[PDB]
RNA sequence: CCAUCUAUAAUUUUGAAUAAAAAUUUUGCCGUUGCUAUGGC
């Protein structure tokens, strides 16, 4: 059964900029 | 408007060329409705 | 406590707004007004008001506000962007620029405004000659604040490279004389994004910009000089590229009346030291397919000359080399036989390298390799006639 | 008529000196 | 740091519309003199025409998106201001 | 392929020093164990 399970698991754009000013 | 201030001769002839060219097509087609 | 509460308050403000039936959606109701002929005109300028106080408000909290809340705060935002269309947000927002009197809002007002037309088409045509006489009458009003200030211009770049031959004339002859006046300005930002404002009425314009050449190239090419003396500069790279691409935007559109100033074109990309060698490469193989080849290769003997030769820069010399083998792969048979004692007073310099160089062995056998190959070509591309003399 | 018309332009470049000619390109031959 | 960022985005903007294949902003010299003379025809072979078509369509499709957008919600409220101007 | 020329690395002069400069010539991945060695896939 251990041999089958290991089978089985083998088969906005503006928003950037705010904040940065905020940190400036 | 032929630009002329702070510009050398070569451009100068540049917007000649231009500006004749085209008026030339057109002034050609007058002068055959004219004659 | 507080914190908490005002977290879950914005939550609560985002549920309202958030777009999950007509009556229940908050920017179907707004519509349907503008659609109703019958509704009151007051009525619509009411709605105009409450927006750009809503909008305000939520800028407020972003600009002054923890990491939860922030986000929330954009979804809060990115509800309130999207309530009534693009016709209504520019009359509703623009006013505001110059009502509200904080730095931050206006800097993000500004960011929004650009990022309505991005995905707009030829409809917003009539709106956005709106919005640039308004940016452009508030340019000189913003220019104690070099943020504010540069934002302005980034916008403006936007609005023209999209649908800017679409807009009105005296827009465009506007913007390009107010960034011929701040590419003088003191702060480094301003420059590069006068530089690009300049590229994009450059292309629009075309022809029709040659009024202002003399504002253009010749201060530009001064400003390089500036540029490799103050080598601290944090925005070095950022701005010999922006130099570099002003050429390249004209070396595509006005070619014939810049042969008059290429000297001083190769002189920028040679010796750009920051900029990329690929993006330098890129910039000669417009010169090549836009400009006549007679010239270039009358410049690139007194280029040689005068600083490439005595440069021992090993970048501007490979340069070089890849303009002169471009020049010759390309320059028909006409013009070879009538430039040839040009080229041959070159090579004859060139010949002679190995002198005045400074570079070990195998760099100048290596340069005078590709001397050898290029002067073969050359000398094909000829006849009896022309040669005799010449050998 | 297009042998007027050079009649009239050879007239007109013997007008002044122009007098021009279309250039020949030669090749590597012999 | 916006100032930074604001600069890197508008000259970014610029290569894309002028130079499109070209890279965006973020030992001996004999072979170095070498690696520029092959980056000159490989640039050459670069085909810079499919790289301007990529960039087109992607925006084309965002753009059209959006127009059915509010084609699709210009339909919603017109209904609706006819069912109310029935009543 | 060989040789030649470079490159890299090392000793040395001015040098507090940086610096230039002549001059010369154990694993694909994951562990444990030393300061090296061996467990798993």
């Amino acid at each position: 059964k251990k041999q089958v399970e290991q089978r089985l698991e083998f088969y906005l754009a503006i928003q950037e900029a705010m904040e940065l000013y905020n940190k400036d | 408007e032929i630009t002329v201030d702070g510009l050398d001769a070569n451009q100068v002839w540049w917007q000649v060329k231009l500006v004749l060219d085209s008026i030339d097509g057109d002034l050609i087609q007058g002068i055959q409705e004219l004659k | 406590e507080f914190l908490t509460f005002m977290n879950n308050t914005f939550e609560f403000i985002n549920k309202i707004t958030e777009e999950t039936d007509v009556r229940r959606n908050l920017r179907l109701k707004v519509y349907s007004v503008l659609l109703d002929e019958t509704s009151d005109k007051k009525l619509i300028r009411n709605i105009r008001e409450e927006f750009g106080t809503l909008l305000e408000g939520v800028l407020f909290f972003i600009n002054s506000v923890t990491t939860e809340i922030k986000e929330i705060l954009f979804k809060v935002l990115g509800n309130v962007l999207q309530i009534l269309p693009v016709d209504e947000f520019v009359n509703a927002v623009l006013p505001l620029l110059s009502t509200s009197t904080n730095e931050d809002i206006r800097y993000h007002l500004t960011l929004v405004i650009g990022s309505k037309f991005e995905l707009e088409g030829s409809e917003a045509i009539p709106i956005v000659n709106n919005v640039m006489k308004v940016l452009l009458d508030r340019m000189p009003l913003e220019s104690k604040s070099v943020v504010i200030s540069q934002v302005i211009l980034n916008t403006m770049t936007a609005l023209v490279s999209k649908y800017g031959k679409k807009l009105e004339g005296s827009i465009l002859t506007q913007a390009l004389t107010l960034a011929t006046e701040k590419v003088s300005s003191d702060m480094t930002e301003v420059k590069i994004s006068s530089l690009a404002l300049i590229t994009n009425c450059v292309q629009v314009l075309g022809v029709k910009s040659i009024a202002f050449y003399p504002k253009i190239v010749p201060p530009s090419i001064k400003l390089f000089d500036a540029s490799l003396a103050d080598s601290s500069n944090p925005l070095k790279e950022q701005l010999q590229v922006a130099i570099l691409l002003l050429f390249a935007g004209l070396i595509k559109r006005i070619p014939s009346f810049l042969m008059s100033n290429i000297l001083d074109v190769l002189h920028v990309i040679y010796f750009s030291r920051e900029v990329d060698s690929s993006i330098r490469l890129s910039v000669i193989s417009l010169i090549i397919e836009n400009i006549d080849l007679k010239e270039v290769l009358k410049v690139l003997f007194r280029i040689w000359s005068t600083e490439i030769a005595t440069s021992n820069d090993t970048v501007a010399v490979s340069l070089f080399l890849s303009t002169l083998e471009s020049t010759v792969e390309n320059i028909d048979k006409k013009s070879a036989t009538s430039q040839s004692p040009i080229f041959f007073k070159l090579l004859l310099s060139l010949f002679e390298f190995r002198s005045i160089s400074s570079f070990d062995n195998n760099t100048i056998s290596r340069i005078e390799a590709s001397v050898h190959e290029i002067s073969n070509s050359y000398v094909l591309k000829m006849n009896d006639k022309v040669f005799r003399p010449l050998f | 008529x297009x042998x007027x018309x050079x009649x009239x332009x050879x007239x007109x470049x013997x007008x002044x000196x122009x007098x021009x000619x279309x250039x020949x390109x030669x090749x590597w031959x012999x | 740091q916006t100032s930074k960022y604001q600069a890197t985005s508008v000259v970014n903007g610029l290569l894309s519309n002028l130079l499109p294949g070209v890279p965006k902003i973020r030992g001996s010299k004999a072979q170095l003199i070498d690696r520029n003379l092959k980056k000159r025809v490989q640039l050459q072979n670069r085909d810079v025409h499919k790289i301007k078509k990529k960039c087109k369509l992607v925006k084309k499709k965002k753009v059209k998106k959006h127009k059915l957008d509010k084609e699709q919600l210009e339909q919603l409220a017109k209904h609706q201001v006819l069912k109310k101007h029935q009543h």
